[PDB]
């Protein structure tokens, strides 16, 4: 986005060592989980009635490795976000009817899933710059809504 | 929480909104599509065209609401438990959206009772507003 | 921002019938009055204990013409707000220390007055150009903050 | 609201946060300078330097008042009245702040708190802390 190479190398390291399967089914549960509302969107899942129903619900699972996939993708056009998610946006958009709002809340469930999963690692000049890349996709995301 | 003054405010107000309620609910919803387009994918089953009959019987609905709330404004929290459970469980509309419509709420009412429209009936509508927004958003999580 | 040319022109013709004095007093006034937090900043304006006591105070009358003068000029360089108000940008930082969120709280006060001066004038439309133009300002206010 | 597997997720959560609450209050406080630097109009008057000894006091400070709503889930707004007066006539902080400052201090529990940081916890602290939001700025208007 407006990363500093010394951000840039940050994010583009720490992701290296991410398991992208596992981050992204416990970054969907958890939002699913944390703002209940967002399961508007994931009806035909199947039981999403308890965290332990979200977390283990396999729909859920395969969903959040197709969303981190997309985003992974995204982190190797930091300097085209835009570009990089204009399809994407207009999907949402216009045929999911996504709030480009769940954008934001997925973003900062991230966070705390690199946290949570990083510990040490996610220090506070780790963490800034991570909170500029979810700010920068989620608005990239939303850039086709009309 | 609203004060004598503010519950004064916003009867008054309201009670010059009278018949116009109506008209004045289905405004602030395209105002609110105009300004706040992401708004819109809420209402993916309605004709959003200017002078739509569903936005026009969905301001209808808004306002009676409202209305209903002016009229129980010592109780809202009852009035409005209903109305609180269909947006927490049904429609599951992003809490960051009720500042939208309150916001195109404010603006329909200054754009129609200049004279009563008052520094200290804005600030008392604005409250009221955001108390309406509290109750609809209580049962969420 | 995002303005077509008839949102530029609708702007243009409206604001061409605004006193920016007394539109300037009437929006920091109401301002002061509607989120009294942000009375913070004004504590050597004197009395502001009552809405007559701001609306009506010599000083919140000043100021704001002097708020909307610096942003009557941005309104013509529509093209450059970044540009037009960076040294008032980081002013507001670094000396003033004011939060941002001031900015879009102002932006948001400014339309319900342009919509209670303009009753009807003040169309669906016209109040999405300027809803455009308030957050612009206040993105371009907060651009140089650190 | 908090439900009673709320009050019990967060009474456990914070069990394991103990001697070390100061700093995760310092941590978040650092976390949040660095993530939001609007948030630093507030604190002019501080070295934001790290480990500045102002931001580790500071990080106590808000670790004991979080400690002790924790210890008073059940009346928090008795027991933070006086944070709520602080906050509303004198600090002035803008609310859009609380939730900055509430995410920060997730992500450092998150951090810190491997085992204890499940879904179910997360949801429960998240729901705390904007419910000591909610508090801190209720007397605002
Ligand atoms: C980091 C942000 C996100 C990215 C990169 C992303 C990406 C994707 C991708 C790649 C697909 C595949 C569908 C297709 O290509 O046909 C998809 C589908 C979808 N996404 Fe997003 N997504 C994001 C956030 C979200 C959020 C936060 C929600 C809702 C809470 C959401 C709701 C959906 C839904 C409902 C579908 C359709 C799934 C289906 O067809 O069953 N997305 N998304
Ligand atoms: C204070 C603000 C609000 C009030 C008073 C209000 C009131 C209502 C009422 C009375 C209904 C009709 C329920 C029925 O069928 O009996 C309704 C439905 C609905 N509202 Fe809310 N609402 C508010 C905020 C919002 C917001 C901000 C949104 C999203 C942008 C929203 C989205 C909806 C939707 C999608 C429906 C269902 C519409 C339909 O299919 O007919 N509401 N609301
Ligand atoms: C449209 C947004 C704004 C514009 C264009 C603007 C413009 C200005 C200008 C031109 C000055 C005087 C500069 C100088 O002293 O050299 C000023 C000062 C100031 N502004 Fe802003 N302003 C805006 C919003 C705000 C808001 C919303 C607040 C507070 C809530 C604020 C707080 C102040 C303060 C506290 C001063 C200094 C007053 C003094 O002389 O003691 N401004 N602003
Ligand atoms: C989680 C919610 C919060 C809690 C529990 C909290 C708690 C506290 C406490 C315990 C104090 C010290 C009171 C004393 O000195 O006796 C304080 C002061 C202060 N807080 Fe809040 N706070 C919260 C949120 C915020 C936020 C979000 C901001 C600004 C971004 C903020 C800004 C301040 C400032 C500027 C001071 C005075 C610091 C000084 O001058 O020493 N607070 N807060």
């Amino acid at each position: 986005v407006h990363l500093t190479p010394e951000e840039k190398s940050a994010v583009t390291a720490l992701w290296g060592k991410v398991n992208v399967d596992e981050v992204g089914g416990e970054a969907l549960g958890r939002l699913l989980v944390v703002y209940p509302w967002t399961q508007r969107f994931f009806e035909s899942f199947g039981d999403l009635s308890t965290p332990d129903a979200v977390m283990g619900n396999p729909k859920v699972k395969a969903h959040g490795k197709k969303v981190l996939g997309a985003f992974s993708d995204g982190l190797a056009h930091l300097d085209n976000l835009k570009g990089t998610f204009a399809t994407l946006s207009e999907l949402h958009c216009d045929k999911l009817h996504v709030d480009p709002e769940n954008f934001r809340l997925l973003g900062n469930v991230l966070v705390c899933v690199l946290a949570h999963h990083f510990g040490k690692e996610f220090t506070p000049p780790v963490q800034a710059a991570y909170q500029k890349v979810v700010a920068g996709v989620a608005n990239a995301l939303a850039h086709k809504y009309h | 929480m609203l004060s004598p003054a503010d519950k004064t405010n916003v009867k008054a107000a309201w009670g010059k909104v009278g018949a116009h309620a109506g008209e004045y609910g289905a405004e602030a919803l395209e105002r609110m599509f105009l300004s706040f387009p992401t708004t819109k994918t809420y209402f993916p089953h309605f004709d959003l065209s200017h002078g739509s009959a569903q936005v026009k019987g969905h301001g209808k609905k808004v306002a009676d609401a409202l209305t209903n709330a002016v009229a129980h404004v010592d109780d809202m929290p009852n009035a409005l438990s209903a109305l609180s459970d269909l947006h927490a469980h049904k429609l599951r509309v992003d809490p960051v959206n009720f500042k939208l419509l309150s916001h195109c709420l404010l603006v329909t009412l200054a754009a129609h009772l200049p004279a009563e429209f008052t520094p200290a009936v804005h600030a008392s509508l604005d409250k009221f507003l955001a108390s309406v927004s509290t109750v609809l958003t209580s049962k969420f999580r």
